[PDB]
């Protein structure tokens, strides 16, 4: 399963910017689809708030009150808007739809968002 | 069943990890039998403890939950069998970050087989609203189970209690049952304890709550909690509980029923009557 | 959160060989005679990609050369014949106790 | 620990048919007593007559 | 006599003929020169007989 | 009252000796087919 | 019991307060017997009388 993101990549620190991952294939169904940050020099973490097939929310821990992961069905892309941002988060975002005992397999390629004034 | 219980059979604990999916024409429930490892108790227990002892066996299918976002072994230091281990069929979902959130999971299973299903699933009494943080994560928590038939909504107890051996959470546990082509929906945002193999049924069997051994070379059909009543006698005052194809319970324990005549020892009048005396030297006649 | 030590967190190495490099984990990570810890290869230049679920049963997709192996407390896999795309960062993340945490990472050229 | 209404109902029910099977075998055995000794009382008439 | 506050289970479930949401509903009885008040902000079917 | 026995024949008759007291099976050892007006 | 009742025994409403922590080989129940002054039952009361 091949899928891409799509979000505006000159964005300033403290301005919202949108992400869009086409989730080719299939719709979102009994297996959602979680996101994954990419650091600089190389490093990983789960930053990815997800929303499962029936509408709800799941942040990470330093970013509980600070975004917001929806569903939407007809373009099998979920519904995201960063805000807040900040030149330390710049970094290259990974959708991934789940399968949880596979892996996180259905995966992205990234659309690289440089996050700075 | 040993250390292994009635109401364990389904839910496997690790004292009956050699009974999870068994067969029988007799069950037997032992007074040690704990049906739980992290400790509790089912919700109207009486009930389903009726129908498990009349099933025969319990015969399975996975369900096939491919659970996503999700843990799958939420194991506890009371459920060992090497180190930490669990219910061999369930699954406690517990979050995918510590203090983030868990989401909805709406899950159905299509009946589709000749017989009725008994399911079970599991609702987590935890100790307090700092545990069902971090396990789970902030908010109200939703378990949803609405069949055809049912509609229940339950919601657990994060209140403190004294402890069976070692924890101050509980889980006390539900369960329906199905007909032929139905579903069951599980919509649950957090606190629950789903199952991996739906239960289905086998036929006859009794089941017998006793303390004493089991003799594989004798055959019998009445069995109460101490033995067995073996006689061609109506009447028993052994126990008013006695199971199975028995006699019926009393109170006097000498119903002495008359097999001969009277003694009259050296309604028509010649037994105690102008026949004024028995004999002692007739053993071939009466 | 689990922090899950990559010791040696720095390495490359030559063809054909076998490696046994160590994402060890420090919490209880003992139940159902498994563990729940994938791995993912990363190349640079390329995204990410699954090659193990539940240490016996791998997926297909890759060639089945790469060996997860493990049984007990810190788990390690095995390569055998290393060839030229062999050259990628092997990271993973963790799945099997809460929370969610990535790798070291580890290199190989 | 069965329900303490049910089973206050149950043990009146089985104390009841605990009640009433005793007394049947209680009025069964001696029914059956006074009509076995009727049935060995009668062959004597039967016999002597 | 009563007080018993009800609340409903907003769940999925398989389908009766056409509809994934479901009814359940109570009742009580009242003896003469009694009242019931019926306390409700939502989810509430009234009688109207 | 519900019973689990199908037929609870109860004898509204005598005993048929076809060709507690001892004449019914006793001493009077044969039944009689032709009489129906009396019992 | 008179105004006090069974399952005022336990609870000890102002009718009840001569019989708090009684002993009896026999209690009566009267009709008028309120176990109760603000006012309500039990939950699975006959249980527990
Ligand atoms: C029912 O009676 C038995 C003995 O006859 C007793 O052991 C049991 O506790 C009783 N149960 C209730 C609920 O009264």
């Amino acid at each position: 399963v091949q899928l891409q993101e799509s979000g505006p990549e000159v964005v300033r620190p403290g301005v919202s910017v949108k992400i869009s991952c086409k989730g080719s294939g299939y719709t979102f169904t009994d297996y959602p689809m979680h996101w994954v940050k990419q650091s600089h020099a190389k490093s990983l973490e789960w930053i990815g708030v997800f929303s499962t097939y029936n509408g709800n929310t799941n942040y990470n821990q330093k970013f509980k009150g600070k975004a917001t992961m929806t569903v939407d069905k007809s373009s099998s892309t979920a519904y995201m808007e960063l805000d807040r941002l900040t030149s330390e988060d710049s970094g290259i975002y990974y959708c991934a739809i789940g399968g949880e005992l596979s892996w996180f397999a259905y995966c992205g390629q990234g659309t690289t968002l440089t996050v700075s004034a | 069943l040993g250390q292994c219980g009635l109401l364990g059979t389904i839910t496997g604990p690790p004292q009956c990890d050699q009974f999870l999916e068994f067969s029988a024409d007799l069950i037997i429930e032992r007074r040690e039998g704990s049906d739980v490892c992290y400790p509790g108790k089912f919700v109207n227990e009486e009930a389903l403890r009726q129908i498990l002892r009349e099933s025969g066996g319990i015969d399975k299918e996975s369900m096939g939950f491919t659970y996503n976002g999700i843990r799958t072994n939420g194991v506890t230091s009371a459920c060992r069998r090497s180190g930490s281990s669990f219910y061999a069929e369930m699954k406690w979902l517990l979050s995918n970050t510590d203090n983030a959130a868990f989401p909805q999971m709406t899950k159905s299973y299509k009946n589709t087989r000749e017989s009725p299903a008994i399911i079970v699933w599991g609702i987590h009494h935890s100790v307090s609203t700092a545990e069902q943080t971090k396990l789970y994560g902030s908010g109200n928590k939703l378990v949803t189970v609405g069949s055809s038939n049912y509609q229940q909504s339950f919601v657990p107890s994060p209140g403190a209690r004294p402890q069976v051996n070692g924890l101050s959470g509980r889980i006390d546990f539900h369960w329906l049952i199905l007909n032929p082509n139905d579903t069951v929906t599980f919509s649950f945002n957090g606190a629950f304890i789903a199952p991996d193999r739906a239960s289905f049924l086998r036929g006859k069997s009794m089941g017998i709550q006793s303390g004493v051994q089991v003799d594989a070379n004798c055959e019998g059909d009445c069995y109460h909690s101490g033995g067995t009543i073996i006689s061609n006698l109506p009447f028993q005052n052994i126990d008013s509980r006695a199971v199975g194809k028995c006699p019926r319970y009393v109170k006097q324990r000498s119903l002495l029923l008359a097999t001969g005549m009277k003694n009259v020892p050296e309604l028509f009048g010649a037994i105690a009557g102008f026949i004024e005396n028995g004999w002692e030297g007739l053993i071939d006649g009466w | 959160d689990i922090v899950m030590t990559q010791s040696p967190a720095s390495l490359a190495v030559s063809l054909g060989q076998r490696a046994t490099i160590s994402y060890r984990a420090s919490k209880s990570v003992s139940t159902s005679g498994y563990s729940y810890m994938h791995w993912n290869q990363q190349k640079p230049g390329q995204p990410p990609r699954l090659l193990i679920y539940l240490v016996s049963n791998l997926e297909s997709g890759v060639p089945a050369r790469f060996s997860g192996s493990g049984s007990g407390t810190d788990f390690t896999l095995n390569i055998h014949p290393v060839e030229e795309e062999d050259a990628a960062t092997y990271y993973c993340q963790h799945i099997r106790e809460l929370t969610r945490s990535e790798g070291g990472p580890s290199w190989n050229s | 620990e069965v329900e303490k209404q049910i089973g206050n109902v149950i043990n009146w029910t089985r104390d009841s048919i605990t009640e009433v099977w005793s007394y049947n075998a209680e009025l069964l055995v001696a029914m059956e007593n006074q009509h076995t000794i009727d049935l060995a009382d009668s062959e004597m008439d039967k016999l002597y007559e």
